[PDB]
């Protein structure tokens, strides 16, 4: 659609798809958690495409908008909070701690610093995934590499279609 | 784990649990409680009211954070009662009602202190049996000895400990509102001031990683700058989580002279070689011998490599010059505390010292001080 | 208070005859398994050969009759001796040592009257000397 849509698309084909790949390779509750992280981010997307070609909204038409991405952010959250005993914790802690970073679409101002801080909590998870698996396989270097750079390519997408916030159509 | 005691060590800074018979802590996370900053700009989203533990560390950046035990002592108790339910079911990942628990107890705690932590224990977790020992009493008993004085440096406090057969003496304890936490914090601003950056939670981690690995207590803290200007034999270098090598110096000693020197942080306290001779001087003139010949170090903080021959030469100065000095730094000091514990709550023995529901019914809150170790 | 582990028949027979001055010397260990304080030695021991007597390679508790003169009095008095040799001792064998020491040391003065004049707590035998033992009973 127009070129915010078009870079979310470019988005989701090349470090979600990335990601996607690796998490597959490990398995497991891993690969579980990337289909959720998947919906999330999908969601995302048909919200972009929404707020490309209609107006700011408020109150209930708002909230509508936004439900779909805070009930999956929830879900993402609740699969690792279920799944406490798992032999990939730390992979699952970096998700649920910073998937809340989908939610910078809700946000008055300052969209890019709120997802820096999410993924600033990954990494506090990350970092542990990497201590425990750097001497193990590859695939989970690779898988921490995928993850975070979807927040670092999303910092980028917003500093360049949505710095004060989601740019809702004027017209 | 079907029915196995539990041992519980709450730290200033950190959780000890796990079951009896084991030899570590299964569960070792942070003590504190996180709140958003601010009231809101999004509605959901994922959000929480609180955060506890490690969940609290990683979203530090955006919260607010508050420990439970403020100058060694439990305080905040609805948020005491988070961390031990966070312990409980998402930690151990046990039903409480099911399972004896043992739990530790910090110097000079008041009675109606252990009497709330009982309460909470039996009315809210409902579990079947207790059971209180007090954690320098713990370590003194691991390190092979009844008698002498405990030199315990956690995460947010560090005490003095005279004990005589087994019974501390809180006319003497002496506290040091700096531990563990305030080192890793001091590092920070050190390497900081070097010319690293260490902000965020991953970096903390990676500084108290750099601390626990690299540091050391200099014997002559003088010596060891003018060695660290002239020449690069102090230097070690540190490899990052992401592969990255970085190179530190004189940060290496700097950062645990602090103990010793609190002036380093700008804390207008005596260092604790200093409390420690301060705490042996308060007890009656006669045990003062058997105290000097019986420094035992428990705690994360007295890991440090050079730290017991340090204390050895600070207490030989401050001593007389004919009094027997030693220092004893068992090489489980970091886990004494909840070791002791777990050793004493496996015992076939110990089944019968247990306070049930049962007897804390009938006897009420009192029973807890007259059951003990 | 303390973890109370109990003491074998012949243990306690041994620490009667040392009450009656009928032994001079009597070592205890703890069975760890079994979680009991058994007889390890009665061993005939003057001062000059107590050093002999604290083991190397573990912890042991003692009983010792320990002859002497103090202020023109000939005193027998029975010291206890709780030794530690440090680091060759298990976690497990310093905690029980520790946690053990004070129900046997109830429990030998209320069945016995044993009045252990001095409890004394040691890393090795070679600090038993006359002078250490008088000073540790009489001190200053
Ligand atoms: N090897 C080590 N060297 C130095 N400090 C250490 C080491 N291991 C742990 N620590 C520090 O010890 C502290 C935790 O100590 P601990 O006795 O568990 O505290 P508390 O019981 O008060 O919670 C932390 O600040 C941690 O960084
Ligand atoms: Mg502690
Ligand atoms: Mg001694």
């Amino acid at each position: 659609a127009v070129p915010y849509v078009q870079a979310f698309d470019s988005l989701l084909a090349n470090p979600v798809a990335e990601y996607l790949k690796m998490s597959k390779e490990i398995g497991g509750d891993v690969q579980k958690h990337a289909e959720m992280v998947h919906t999330g981010l999908k969601l995302e997307r048909a919200l972009l495409a929404t707020a490309s070609q209609s107006q700011q909204p408020a109150g209930n038409k708002l909230s509508d908008l936004l439900a779909p991405i805070s009930e999956q952010i929830q879900e993402v959250i609740t699969f690792r909070e279920k799944n406490r005993g798992s032999k990939f914790f730390n992979h699952l802690s970096a998700v649920s701690e910073s998937i809340q970073a989908l939610g910078w679409v809700a946000l008055a101002a300052k969209p890019g610093p709120f997802v820096k801080e999410m993924n600033d909590a990954a990494m506090f998870y990350t970092n542990r995934v990497l201590k425990e698996y750097r001497d193990v396989d590859k695939k989970h270097v690779d898988w921490v590499r995928a993850y975070l750079s979807i927040w670092t390519e999303l910092q980028a997408y917003i500093k360049e279609f949505h710095t004060t916030g989601l740019a809702w159509s004027k017209t | 784990d079907e029915t196995t005691a539990l041992v519980c060590d709450n730290g200033s800074g950190l959780v000890k649990a796990g079951f009896a018979g084991d030899d570590a802590p299964r569960a070792v996370f942070p003590s504190i409680v996180g709140r958003p900053r601010h009231q809101g700009v999004m509605v959901g989203m994922g959000q929480k009211d609180s955060y506890v533990g490690d969940e609290a560390q990683s979203k530090r950046g955006i919260l607010t954070l508050k420990y439970p035990i403020e100058h060694g002592i439990i305080t905040n108790w609805d948020d005491m009662e988070k961390i031990w339910h966070h312990t409980f079911y998402n930690e151990l990942r046990v039903a409480p009602e099911e399972h004896p628990t043992l739990l530790t107890e910090a110097p000079l705690n008041p009675k109606a202190n252990r009497e709330k932590m009982t309460q909470i224990m039996f009315e809210t977790f409902n579990v079947p049996a207790m059971y209180v020992a007090i954690q320098a009493v713990l370590s003194l008993y691991a390190s092979g000895r009844t008698t002498g004085i405990v030199l315990d440096s956690g995460d947010g406090v560090t005490h003095n400990v005279p004990i005589y057969e087994g019974y501390a003496l809180p006319h003497a304890i002496m506290r040091l509102d700096l531990a563990g936490r305030d080192l890793t914090d001091y590092l920070m601003k050190i390497l900081t001031e070097r010319g690293y950056s260490f902000v965020t939670t991953a970096e903390r981690e990676i500084v108290r990683d750099i601390k626990e690995k690299l540091c050391y207590v200099a014997l002559d803290f003088e010596n060891e700058m003018a060695t660290a200007a002239s020449s690069s034999s102090l230097e070690k270098s540190y490899e990052l989580p992401d592969g990255q090598v970085i190179t530190i110096g004189n940060e290496r000693f700097r950062c645990p002279e602090t103990l010793f020197q609190p002036s380093f942080i700008g804390m207008e306290s005596a260092g604790i070689h200093e409390t420690t001779y301060n705490s042996i001087m308060k007890c009656d003139i006669d045990i003062r011998k058997d105290l000097y010949a019986n420094n035992v170090m428990s705690g994360g903080t007295t890991m440090y490599p050079g730290i017991a021959d340090r204390m050895q030469k600070e207490i030989t100065a401050l001593a007389p010059s004919t009094m027997k000095i030693k220092i004893i730094a068992p090489p489980e000091r970091k886990y004494s505390v909840w070791i002791g514990g777990s050793i004493l709550a496996s015992l076939s023995t110990f089944q019968q010292m247990w306070i049930t529901k049962q007897e804390y019914d009938e006897a009420g809150p009192s029973i807890v001080h007259r059951k003990c170790f | 208070q303390g973890v109370a582990f109990p003491i074998s028949r012949d243990a306690f027979q041994a620490l009667e005859k040392l009450s009656k001055k009928q032994l001079n010397y009597v070592q205890l260990e703890i069975d760890i398994k079994n979680e009991t304080i058994i007889l390890a030695n009665t061993e005939n021991t003057e001062l000059r050969d107590l050093p002999k007597r604290i083991p190397k390679d573990s912890a042991r508790y003692h009983f010792f009759l320990y002859k002497h003169s103090h202020e023109g009095d000939y005193l027998e008095s029975v010291v206890f001796i709780y030794s530690m040799p440090g680091y060759t001792c298990s976690i497990r064998e310093r905690m029980l040592y520790s946690s053990c020491k004070s129900p046997l040391l109830e429990i030998v003065e209320r069945q016995l009257q044993m009045d252990v004049i001095r409890k004394i707590e040691i890393d090795n035998g070679d600090e038993l000397t006359a002078d250490f033992l008088y000073d540790e009973v009489h001190p200053k």
